[PDB]
């Protein structure tokens, strides 16, 4: 009820140096992935960020939180809710630190504010332009998917990207990621990709081996019902005479012959020869007497289809979807250019490609049937972020560690002002800043104040951007190596990192009161 | 404390002590049997029969493990049972082995990456250096012994009092349908269990065979269709009582007339629609049995569910329990149904064979029905050990004799490169030591007085211990005249799979944590 | 018995924290005095490092240890042991902060003696010489007073001190302490000071009123027995007869009536007149009839005289002491010029001035019948101390915190070498010698960053040594006020500070084991 101490600070604290402590073997291409189960046994395996913070069981409230805050701020930029807790908590340390020795929040927060401000025009002045081609994209690629999966398979992915970039984007606009189809099927093998550039259907006919070398194909979509089963129906309720649902049935019956009837004549009167084909697609089943008379002619029929497939044909092609088999206009008849059968498992696919605007591709991935193939799959997500946000700029910066020793060279040395209350709350926010080369140093299997000196004579010395290598703990540039980064991906984080770090300090006492 | 709730004891020092304890563990109940030897395990699940069993495959299947690091062998073990068909155990020693020469390396001071880039090297130097020892290779499959030594080695991993007379029956049972070259089927071949004399009087026979009784007559010709049925013989008619003792006999009278016509109408419309003959899963009756006698209709007995599901996978028909008389809709492609006395039982053979896709079923007989278990999984081990889909097996002298050699060649090209890539290359090399430890150690002697004579002969790769008394101290026999061979492709998976779960094993080890519900 | 940890040093820095945080509350002349009370309830009230540290029960065996070798090294120079155990503290702290982040205590303690062989160039390299007068030896005086003794008597003291040093001093030699005596009296007041150019005698003689204007004056001392006891007495054993006691009573009285006619002829013959007075000084007891037949020629004699009174007598003037009244040479006569009694109390005092070589100077005392005049005397003595130690070179540096500003800026900025392993030490060396002006500004009722922060821009600024005011909290220049300090005395804290500081890292592991 009354409490007026420095309790609350001190156990905010402590929670999130727990935080910090928990999450912070995840960083580097060099990490430990982490296994999650509960629910029925499923055992799935995940090493990301936001995955794992979104599914995971907090105790403490604070925590909670915090982790709900990081996780708000995610569906701005493409991935960048790693790499941020740890700069948070040293921040907090450092602020719990000055304030056991003697200061006001208000002073810290000012000259963490000041510290901000001049990272951030210390990033917008030492920012440069690159020409965007197929080398550079290649290598985001690569090191998105060296980030991700293991350094294995992250040769063949990244190529199938690029190709499939470069065949959606080819306008001025902003691409969009709502065209590209990725779907899954079951294998034997692992490493098996395919890059389609046509549409995919699941299911195919009943009746197979006929044909299969249809060039100029024309495609109808519809929703009639041409046989959607042979029981004996009437308006949904049950009666007891059966001359009336007879004479129902045989009613549909020759509704169905005069359909069939009218496709047929619609068929030769469009065509009459074999290389000109007809495909229809229809959700409803399809009788194989009036299969094997509709085949003699050379027009196939497909039956069960999704929503989604008729929606991508009619999206992609182009045409109107009508209740009717009546002869209409030609206008709503789709194209197709060639059509191929693939026979595997049990079900045939149907792959259509060569018709207008190719503006669909497929990203085909198989796996040992398992539940990595859902991490492949967020990998090639990821990656596909990162290369849709490396081409909306211009302006690459080197990464590998390169930025931050430059940037606490440039608080520490070039000091803005002369005012030791500043200063106080500068040395700080510039400590907090070398985190990340010490934890990556960490990781890789070194020391951590050897490489640090090390790197931090090298810049002396020479000036230039000196990266992390994870490979003999020498210091070397990453500009000429193929580490990049973004750009409004750092600003982002300080911001989020500024903001955190801002609303904690003022947190003076808290209660235990509320019933909703 | 921050992310479990007090159910398990995961952290920052787990790694080196409870994922490895674990699989030592689930391997510690595993290293009694693998070999020719008297290890029988009683298994006592839901069937309360009490049965004891030798293989690890049934033994691993009952047990229920509670452990992410023993679910993440059985795995690895399904994969290669679907694959080849033996190699179960091998996989498990050779992960035991490679977690307990890794934790003295994880103890001593050293990063996982560089052990994993180690056990990498290692495993891609002794798969390019495994096809370098091939001896024997098969010459004409069209012979009987040529394929017979192989059976009788091995079935003798498996049984070792019996395995000549198995041996000759399964060769005879592949040799008369088709060989490895072109294409062969593995689910053509059926096993039937008949309770009777013992294992000394069994025989082979081509075609279907089924212990079902015929109360009719010999129905040999070729327009009899089968016509499977669920329980046709159920009961069409309920009839209740009405008082205690007995009712009007006029009312029970016209009910069995009526009945009587109904059957007669129904067997009529069955026999005139094209179907001579029916196949029942019911009870039988007085008037049934003498209206199938005097219809020249064949009727069976005994039914079983394993029997319809089969004539339903191989013809393609479907039962239709139904009251009314049906159309004939079970059409299928057998005609030549033949009647036999085996054992003083009535079987029958069908004759479908168009010198394509034959099928075949072998005569089992023995004393109790705990004891055809065993022989059936020999049978059915080498039948899948037959099947290669490869004209030349490339058999390597198997036993031991190749480990060490490949042990020795991994230890003299890790003695070369330099770095800290050689402690994981010796690892490797030393875990191929576990093969002769555990046969020497099932058989009744000591273990390192064999090594060492196995690595004081010469570098000749043909050497290995026997099994007789004779063999045990000295252990220096030729097993390449004696016909000890085992399979190149099988070694090469179980060796591969081992590397994978033991870099997926060393790879995932942290924190388990929990899901949110 | 087995034990392999990091515990030792935890609880090694634990301990040193505490002593350190027990005594800081004694710096600066405007510090809080305490008090000891335990032995029948006496009360004592102290300020000084030494004393205090001396006398104190100490449960921890650590701080015990620590006490006693800090108490070993104060017998080198004047006044050393405070203002020592912070910075060791400071020290300890930042070796278990860098230990805890992941260092090795070569490393520290390589640089620690870098550092120090720094500071000892940098204070060498700043010294400066001042010419010896009055002024500089008043105000040092002044200085040690103040940060002894209220600023209320702190000026009869120190022109008393200077005055016995001026009248002390006079040959090329290093003078010595041995000279001065200090006494003390009872009397109502407090501020009560006298310096006599004479020697003090307690007792005088049992029939005052005769005379006191003496001038020339003739001292001999020796030690017979002149009148012990009427008592009959032998040979230290008892007898039964009578006879024999009486006739060796009757003859050690005729012994005593030849010896004062001997004496009586021989101050009739070295004199014979009233000007030139005899005064005779004896540890045995004066019968009046005799005393009345010796006054009333014109000769003096004293009874009940110490020890150390006739040490001193001998010592000034240079007499021979016999045990004989015989006509001898008159050159083991001391001379006196001038003779006086003074009355106040139960007891005479007679204090003797103008004699041969004044070489024996007296700083009476008195106070309001305490404890306090043990705490004058102990200031008076830290006093006399500092003006020797500020006597015995030529080169005083200024102080008021004006040294350890200079010496952090010189090790931080201008670094003798280029390696982060030393800089890690020369940080934390450097970092530690500002424990002094925050502590002073705290304890002074200011704050402790503000004045910090401004001196360390005066210092960037203008340059000079500015030091620490203890009124306003403005930066000023202490080298124009009147603050001063010695030389030595920072070289000897300087290095018992490494010395605490390298032989405290390098504990192992703590067994428990002995027998002795
Ligand atoms: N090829 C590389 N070489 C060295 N360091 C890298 C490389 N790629 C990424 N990093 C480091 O990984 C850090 C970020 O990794 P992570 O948190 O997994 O996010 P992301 O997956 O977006 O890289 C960066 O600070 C960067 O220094
Ligand atoms: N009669 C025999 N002589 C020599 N070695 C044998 C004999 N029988 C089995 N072995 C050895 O025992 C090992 C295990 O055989 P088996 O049990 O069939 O495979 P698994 O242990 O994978 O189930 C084989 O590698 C084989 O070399
Ligand atoms: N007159 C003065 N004005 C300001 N500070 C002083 C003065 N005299 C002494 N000090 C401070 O007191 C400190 C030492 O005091 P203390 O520990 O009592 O030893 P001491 O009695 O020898 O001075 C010095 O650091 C000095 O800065």
């Amino acid at each position: 009820e009354v409490a007026r101490a420095q309790a609350a600070l001190a156990v905010n604290i402590s929670a999130a140096r727990g935080l910090q402590d928990v999450l912070r073997t995840n960083l580097g291409p060099k990490g430990t992935m982490k296994m999650l189960v509960s629910g029925a046994g499923d055992i799935k395996l995940t090493k990301d960020g936001n995955v794992l913070l979104h599914e995971m069981q907090i105790q403490h409230p604070t925590a909670s939180l915090i982790a709900k805050v990081a996780t708000a701020q995610d569906d701005i930029t493409g991935d960048g809710t790693t790499s941020n807790v740890l700069i948070i908590g040293e921040l907090l340390k450092q602020a719990d630190l000055y304030i056991s020795e003697g200061l006001h929040p208000r002073i810290i927060t000012e000259g963490f504010e000041a510290a901000k401000e001049k990272a951030l025009q210390f990033l917008e002045e030492v920012k440069v332009s690159r020409e965007m081609d197929r080398e550079t994209l290649i290598d985001v690629a690569r090191t998105s998917l060296r980030t991700k999966v293991h350094a294995e398979l992250a040769d063949v992915l990244t190529e199938a990207v690029v190709d499939s970039i470069l065949a959606i984007k080819k306008q001025d606009e902003p691409i969009d990621l709502f065209m590209i189809e990725i779907m899954e099927m079951k294998h034997k093998s692992e490493t098996d990709t395919s890059l389609i550039r046509g549409l995919v259907l699941d299911h195919g006919a009943r009746h197979p081996d006929m044909k299969k070398r249809v060039e100029d194909a024309y495609i109808l979509t519809c929703n009639v019902s041409l046989e959607y089963e042979k029981t004996e129906v009437n308006s949904g309720f049950f009666y007891k005479s059966a001359e009336e649902r007879e004479k129902l049935v045989k009613a549909e019956r020759k509704f169905i012959e005069d359909r069939v009837k009218k496709i047929i004549e619609l068929k030769r009167k469009v065509c009459g020869d074999s290389d000109k084909g007809f495909v229809v697609i229809n959700q409803k089943g399809i009788d194989p007497f009036s299969l094997d008379a509709l085949s003699k002619e050379g027009i196939v029929a497909l039956r069960r289809a999704k929503r989604r497939n008729m929606e991508r044909l009619t999206l992609a092609c182009g045409g109107v979807a009508l209740n009717s088999f009546d002869d209409l206009s030609p206008d709503c008849l789709g194209h197709a250019g060639l059509v191929y059968e693939y026979t595997l498992g049990e079900e045939k696919f149907t792959f259509i490609e060569k018709c207008n605007n190719p503006r669909s591709v497929t990203l085909l991935i198989k796996g040992p049937n398992k539940h990595t193939l859902t991490q492949i799959k967020d990998a090639v997500r990821d990656g596909l972020r990162a290369v849709k946000n490396a081409i909306d700029d211009g302006c690459v910066v080197p990464g590998a560690g390169a930025v931050e020793v430059a940037m606490a060279e440039a608080l520490i040395k070039h000091k803005p002002s002369v005012k030791g209350r500043a200063q106080l709350g500068v040395q700080a926010f510039a400590d907090a800043l070398l985190i990340i080369p010490k934890v990556l140093a960490q990781n890789s299997g070194f020391d951590l104040q050897e490489t640090l000196v090390k790197i931090q004579a090298e810049h002396s010395e020479s000036g230039q951007l000196v990266g992390v290598d994870l490979n003999t703990g020498e210091p070397m540039v990453a500009a000429e190596v193929g580490v990049w980064d973004n750009y409004c991906v750092k600003k982002q984080l300080l911001h989020s990192c500024t903001v955190i770090a801002t609303n904690i300090l003022l947190v003076d006492e808290i209660m235990r009161a509320g019933m909703s | 404390m921050l992310k479990e709730g007090a159910k398990h004891f995961s952290g920052l020092e787990e790694a080196v002590y409870r994922n490895i304890q674990a699989c030592k563990e689930l391997a510690q109940t595993t290293r009694t049997a693998y070999g020719p030897n008297g290890m029988n395990k009683m298994v006592i699940n839901h069937l309360e029969k009490l049965f004891v069993t030798n293989d690890a495959a049934t033994i691993l299947r009952e047990l229920e493990v509670q452990h992410p690091a023993a679910k993440m062998i059985v795995m690895a073990s399904h994969m290669q049972e679907q694959e080849v068909g033996d190699g179960t155990n091998f996989v498990l020693v050779f992960a035991g082995a490679l977690l307990e020469l890794a934790e003295e390396l994880l103890r001593i001071g050293l990063s996982v990456s560089e052990v994993i880039e180690g056990y990498e090297i290692a495993c891609r130097k002794a798969h390019e250096i495994l096809p370098n020892l091939v001896c024997c290779s098969a010459k004409n499959l069209r012979d009987i012994d040529e394929v017979s030594s192989l059976l009788r080695t091995s079935i003798m991993s498996k049984q070792y009092g019996n395995e000549v007379f198995l041996a000759k029956l399964i060769a005879q049972a592949c040799v008369s349908i088709f060989p490895d070259s072109g294409h062969f089927n593995v689910d053509n071949i059926r096993v039937c269990k008949i309770l009777g004399s013992g294992i000394s009087s069994s025989s082979v026979l081509h075609g279907m065979v089924f212990k079902k009784e015929t109360e009719g007559d010999v129905t040999s010709v070729k327009d009899a269709k089968i016509a499977v049925y669920s329980c046709p013989f159920d009961g069409m008619i309920t009839e209740t009582k009405g008082t205690v003792l007995i009712k009007t006999a006029e009312e029970l009278m016209n009910f069995s007339k009526g009945e009587e016509n109904l059957m007669d109408a129904q067997v009529k419309a069955i026999a005139d629609t094209g179907a001579n003959v029916v196949v029942t899963g019911g009870k039988v009756a007085d008037m049934a049995l003498h209206y199938a006698n005097k219809y020249n209709i064949m009727l069976v007995r005994l039914n079983s569910k394993w029997d319809l599901r089969r004539l339903c996978k191989t013809v393609g028909a479907t039962a239709l329990p139904r009251l009314t008389p049906p159309v004939l809709e079970e059409m299928g492609h057998c005609d030549s149904v033949y009647l036999s006395e085996v054992g003083d039982t009535q079987v029958v053979v069908f004759k479908h064979e168009k010198e394509d896709g034959a099928i075949s079923t072998i005569v089992l007989r023995g004393s109790t029905d705990n004891l055809m278990d065993d022989i059936e999984r020999a049978v059915d081990d080498g039948v899948n050990t037959f099947k290669v889909l490869t004209r030349d097996k490339r058999l390597v002298p198997g036993g031991g004799a190749t480990e060490i050699e490949l042990a020795k060649q991994i230890t003299s090209y890790g003695e070369t490169c330099p770095g800290l890539e050689q402690y994981a290359i010796k690892k490797f090399a030393e875990a191929f030591e576990a093969i002769p430890r555990a046969l020497a150690e099932n058989s009744g002697v000591k273990a390192n007085e064999v090594i060492s004579k196995l690595y004081a002969v010469h570098q000749e790769g043909n050497k290995n211990v026997g099994l007789d008394i004779e063999a045990e101290v000295p252990a220096v026999k030729d097993m390449l005249e004696a016909g000890i061979l085992d399979t190149y492709l099988g070694k090469y998976w179980a060796i591969k799979l081992a590397t994978n779960a033991a870099v997926t094993v060393l790879r995932v080890d942290q924190i388990i944590m929990a899901k949110p519900a």
